[PDB]
């Protein structure tokens, strides 16, 4: 639906 | 470049170059034009790039090598300082608590207190049976710290991709255009239904030793799959669309950014989701971040 995510970032959780 | 509290051991050129291959100065066609590529990744345009000669590691940096660095320096990784790192959900033991928070776009990633390079699935895990696996839970800062201590540096994205292409012009993968030529597995990625079930047909449902599978035409192992590999460059999806000496001759990437480039795909990548284990593929992560599927290899000037 959106660009796939392969690199999880700290910001994804903050 | 962050601050470092260690010093650099004196080493001879032959010691530094051990385990590295010498890539000759020359041109190569960087980038990709797959119509299904995600525009936000900026795989294009395809362009001729000229590089000065360089050395690059045949293998991603291993646990044993990173342990030597930590032994010598006392270096503390970002995951240790922050107290947690990202682990693939299916690899966390049931009795290991994780943070209740979610990565909205990728809920198969869980934040695990106490996960770090020596305990890659959280407390209770270890690397005793993985000394020659790539080190993971290393941030971009940790990678640059190791490379500095080792007398090396991180490759630029262009250096990484020239070396990973292994002397083939605009092939899809390091070894050619077929993913499993003659049905032989050539890299450690996901098989099956992502993220629900990895069948492990290539032998591995996590990391593999850094010397798994065949090398490419320049002698590099696991440039596709296994772990994402940090590069020096700031991430941009458009800086390299400019045609200039800065972007075509020893290009270093944009002068500023928010995330650093990662190349090569990992054991989690799959055709139906990201398709990012092609040699032109690229993504990024923020430099303080760390994960169970992200490591690095080093480069050096001759
Ligand atoms: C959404 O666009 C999406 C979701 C999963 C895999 C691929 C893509 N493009
Ligand atoms: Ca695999
Ligand atoms: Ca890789
Ligand atoms: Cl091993
Ligand atoms: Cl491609
Ligand atoms: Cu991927
Ligand atoms: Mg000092
Ligand atoms: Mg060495
Ligand atoms: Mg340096
Ligand atoms: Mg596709």
């Amino acid at each position: 639906a959106t660009t796939p995510l392969c690199g999880p970032s700290r910001a994804s959780i903050l | 470049m962050p601050s470092f509290d260690f010093d650099i051991p004196r080493r001879s050129p032959q010691e530094i170059a051990k385990g590295m291959v010498a890539i000759p100065g020359g041109t190569f066609r960087m980038g990709g034009e797959d119509p299904d590529a995600f525009p936000e990744d900026g795989e294009g345009p395809v362009r001729t790039v000229r590089l000065s000669p360089f050395l690059i590691d045949r293998y991603a940096v291993s646990n044993r090598q990173f342990a030597a660095f930590v032994k010598a320096t006392g270096y503390v990784t970002d995951a240790e300082r922050y107290g947690w790192s990202f682990v693939f959900h299916a690899h966390v033991a049931p009795g290991t608590p994780v943070m209740d928070a979610v990565v909205p776009e990728a809920p198969w990633w869980v934040a695990v207190p106490g996960a770090y390079w020596k305990a890659p699935e959280g407390p209770g895990s270890s690397i005793t049976d993985r000394p020659n696996h790539p080190v993971v839970h290393v941030s971009w800062n940790d990678a640059v710290a190791y490379a500095t201590w080792a007398g090396k540096r991180l490759p630029t994205e262009a250096e990484w991709e020239m070396a990973a292409r292994g002397g083939l012009d605009q092939a899809r993968y390091p070894w050619g255009n077929e993913l499993t030529p003659r049905g032989r597995h050539r890299c450690n990625i996901w098989q099956g239904t992502f993220p629900v079930h990895d069948t492990g047909e290539d032998g591995y449902t996590g990391t593999a030793p850094v010397n798994a599978f065949a090398p490419n035409g320049y002698g590099l192992y696991n440039v596709a799959g296994n772990v994402w590999e940090w590069c020096a460059d700031w991430w941009s999806a458009d800086w390299h669309a400019t045609e200039s000496p800065a972007t075509r001759i020893d290009p270093r990437g944009p002068e500023t950014g928010t995330a650093r480039v990662t190349k090569g795909g990992s054991f989690l990548c799959h055709e139906s989701y990201c398709n990012r284990y092609r040699v032109a593929a690229r993504t990024c992560n923020t430099p303080d971040s760390s994960a169970a599927h992200t490591g690095f290899r080093c480069a050096a000037d001759p």
